[PDB]
């Protein structure tokens, strides 16, 4: 009885860029995770810390789901250790975090004929973000000996761009929806717990 | 990796002509973000065009740039002897970075027939343990020539190096020298040896020929 | 206005490694990316990374794995190591500022190799009577057979610069190099006027300085 | 040009099933997704479905759900819609639409010109006549409005023509009106001098295609 | 289910008149509303998405605003083009959801219907059922009742409407009520009256007919 809303999560209609990666809190439910490792959809179910099967056996203090979409080349940037754009100017992983990352293609929702330009990465950052970060700022990234003072020019240029998807880019060019699982415990009563 | 592809990938103009070199990429770009590069012998590139459409400070009126998404294009209404270089293309919308082949630009003038020779080697480089056979051609437009080498009426390959020289500064023509290396042993106990050169300003190949031991 | 300079080993080998470093003068240090590009003939410009004044790296996924960054603040240098180079990784490397759209550095020359120094062995190429082109008539040496570049050739101690055509030099199976020089006159100079090809290799401390004259055929 | 045209529209009685069938011509079908929206009649537009641009992902309303199943063929190039269980409530003309993404972030831009799909259990039926004579009460300002009615036939359409289609200075005909007898009808008045009565006639012509019924009948003052 | 709904349920205007269509939601749709036109016997025509861009080959009169739960749809000057239905979408999950429309009338000056009866025919009472029939003929607004009263009492469930356009003439509508009955209940009662309920109307117009009334 009273299950978590694995739904809203993951068969929602509309995710968000990565640089505005939507992050959703998840306490006081009986989450059954076989649901989803129990599927082909998800053509990536990877899992740091803990184990697949052995997820509907624990019960930890609160679950955070980050969902957002990339290309189909940088879902090897959402783990510990790695680096490019989304895991430095975007979403970082912690080392050694507990949870689990799942993505699977949507080809048919988010493509567009003509290029789907609602879709943004930020590509230019004057560092690296620290995990669990979000940068909205959309300013000036200014890499010459010129100030901006906030107008596009010549050596200053705007750091978000956006993704192109057509629904003929072939595979590594694709949308893919991701959703990051974040096993939060403390040392407060462990709310969450796996069916019975 | 957005692999970006120039076309053509060499040209052939004279001043006070206009230039046209594109730059196409394997997927669409983003906004606008694609530079144009400029590179001469020996210097580092220089910017001339970025967004693909502004031009940059310090450079001339006549450098212009157009396009989007796959298909890119840079003119240059009047050209001048500073002109004559490597070009670039580049796309700094989404990372990595990625830059072209280059489309080189050179000088053009009448067709010229190059001037053959065939050399004969030395008692010195035999005594060292092998030979090397030379084809010189001079003075030659365009660089679009053939070179090969027959012994005693048979193909070779695998063994026959060529370089070229750079367009002369004068009369801006070209310069070649092909070598065909073969061990003294295989050297001895064939007859001759001939190079047979095409070319588009050759009425016809022309074959320079002579024998071992010839004198 | 900034200003970069470059230095760093040459010639290498393989399986060893290549350090370079680039340092800057003329603004500040902090708040831009450095970035290190190469250019190879066949690939192009290539770019391999650029390193932040805090130890941030952005690497091209490519080369992720050979290559390695640092950057010192106290002396404002930054300095790239690529690993377990070959004959591929030679190349021109240049240091530039974020985009390089604005500064770039020279160029450092970067050549790889397995093989030592060597000086270069000169052969005559001579003229015959079948080389003649209406009064006029070629002929020059080969340079074989000699390692690192560069080699110097002159003729007449410097005295020729008209129809003096000097070629680029070739990578033979040897890892040595070749190139050949030539030179084109009347053939009313030939059997009177003398013709001398010098050759210079500095790495060797080699300075020849070979005649040249027609293949006189002696009658037996 | 690009053009979408729709069929499958006819009687069908409630329970049994029908397929509908959509055809492009003038742009990659296999890209663009597609979209199933009705309206019926006298009311507004409504949702029904949507497919995607390689069939892998459909969505339905919480009204159609189990007994519609869209589908598409981009060999044919054609978008079919399989209704199961038919009732009352889906009598309504259907329309396809374009879409250049799933999810509509930019929204519709291609419609056909739509089929209808009538539901009722009744069978063809020719039209029964009735007129409308005028009447003392009827006088005002020397006006006297007449007028035909049709009424328990079936299906539509219907044709009507006061005097052979000249008379049509104030002819309002009314649409059709569906009784709990399953039939329709229609009432057709006009306005006329109210001194031109016994010496004009006007005759409402009736014209039915689905039984090739052909009728005229006249309307005179009711005599006593 | 998110549920669109639309306002004002109707309106009146003229040529060069500015219009304001508005439309409100349930939920929160960031900007996900679209506006589409349809016209009596066509297919829609999209004009606005985004809630404030715009289709290709669409006049400049037609302006998008708005966003959350609250969007506006606003037409600067009027054209004879332009009368139709308008239809909001949302966009933001699924399943999706249209309004129930926004209609756009013809402005005039407020006319009375020239109110008529007609009686139920022999025909229909050889056949066995019985069909009077009270009518509004060129009219304005479209707003109006027709009541039927038998035997000078209200009765109800047995009639229909019918009404057919914005006349092209001028500005004009006609509304027609059907009251149906079996022949029995017919000869029982002889005084069956239609009476009127408009704005311009003075006073309401009863008209009646007595059984046998020739």
């Amino acid at each position: 009885t009273n299950l978590c809303p694995f739904g809203e999560v993951f068969n929602a209609t509309r995710f968000a860029s990565v640089y505005a990666w939507n992050r959703k809190r998840i306490s006081n439910c009986v989450a059954d995770y076989s649901v989803l490792y129990n599927s082909a959809s998800f053509s990536t179910f990877k899992c740091y810390g803990v184990s697949p099967t052995k997820l509907n056996d624990l019960c930890f203090t609160n679950v955070y789901a980050d969902s957002f979409v990339i290309r189909g080349d940088e879902v090897r940037q959402i783990a510990p250790g790695q680096t490019g754009k989304i895991a430095d100017y975007n979403y970082k992983l912690p080392d050694d975090f507990t949870g689990c990352v799942i993505a699977w293609n949507s080809n048919n929702l988010d493509s567009k004929v003509g290029g789907n330009y609602n879709y943004r990465y930020r590509l230019f950052r004057k560092s690296n973000l620290k995990p669990f970060e979000r940068d909205i700022s959309t300013e000036i990234y200014q890499a010459g000996s010129k100030p901006c003072n906030g107008v596009e020019g010549f050596n200053c240029y705007f750091p978000l761009q956006s993704y192109g998807f057509q629904p003929t880019n072939g595979v590594g060019y694709q949308p893919y929806r991701v959703v990051v699982l974040s096993f939060e415990l403390l040392h407060a009563p462990a709310t969450v717990c796996g069916p019975k | 990796e957005i692999v970006m592809t120039q076309s053509p990938g060499t040209l052939s103009l004279s001043p006070g002509e206009r230039a046209t070199l594109s730059c196409r990429a394997s997927q669409s770009i983003s906004s606008s973000y694609l530079a144009w590069f400029q590179q001469k012998p020996g210097q580092a590139p220089r910017l001339l065009i970025y967004g693909a459409s502004s031009r940059a400070p310090g450079i001339p009126d006549r450098f212009s740039g157009s396009g989007s998404g796959t298909d890119f294009t840079l003119t240059i209404s009047r050209l001048e002897p500073e002109d004559f270089a490597v070009y670039y293309c580049q796309q700094y919308g989404d990372s990595p970075l990625t830059f072209g082949g280059g489309t080189k630009v050179d000088i053009k003038r009448t067709v010229a027939a190059p001037s053959v020779f065939i050399f004969p080697p030395s008692d010195e480089q035999l005594k060292s343990g092998t030979a090397s056979v030379v084809c010189l051609l001079n003075n030659f437009y365009p660089r679009e020539a053939k070179v090969q080498w027959k012994v005693d009426n048979a193909l070779q390959s695998g063994n026959s190096q060529e370089s070229v020289t750079e367009q002369d500064s004068k009369d801006s023509t070209y310069s070649l020298s092909s070598t065909l290396t073969l061990s003294k042993a295989d050297y001895e106990k064939h007859k001759v040896y001939a190079c047979e050169v095409t070319h588009q300003g050759l009425s016809s190949p022309v074959t320079k020929s002579f024998n071992r031991g010839e004198c | 206005e900034v200003q970069l300079q470059q230095w760093g080993a040459g010639l290498l080998k393989p399986s060893e490694t290549l350090s370079l470093t680039c340092a800057v003068y003329g603004e500040s240090f902090s708040g831009y990316y450095w970035s290190w590009i190469r250019q190879s003939p066949g690939k192009g410009l290539e770019w391999i990374g650029q390193i932040n004044h805090s130890g941030n790296t952005n690497y091209n996924p490519s080369l992720k794995s050979r290559v390695t960054m640092s950057v010192d603040t106290s002396k404002n240098q930054f300095s790239l190591k690529l690993s377990s180079v070959t004959a591929a990784d030679t190349a021109v490397y240049y240091c530039a500022r974020e985009l390089g759209h604005d500064y770039w550095g020279q160029g450092t020359l970067v050549t790889v190799s397995s093989a030592s120094t060597k000086g270069p062995s000169v052969f005559p190429l001579a003229p015959s009577s079948k080389s003649t082109s209406g009064g006029t008539a070629a002929l020059g040496c080969l340079v074989k057979d000699y390692f690192p570049e560069p080699v110097t050739v002159s003729w007449n101690s410097g005295a020729l610069t008209s129809g003096v055509h000097t070629f680029p030099a070739v990578l033979q199976s040897s890892g040595l190099y070749s190139l050949s020089s030539v030179v084109t006159v009347p053939s009313s100079s030939l059997g009177t006027q003398t013709y001398i090809c010098n050759v210079n290799h500095k790495p060797s401390n080699t300075k020849v300085d070979k005649k040249v004259e027609p293949k006189s055929c002696d009658k037996t």
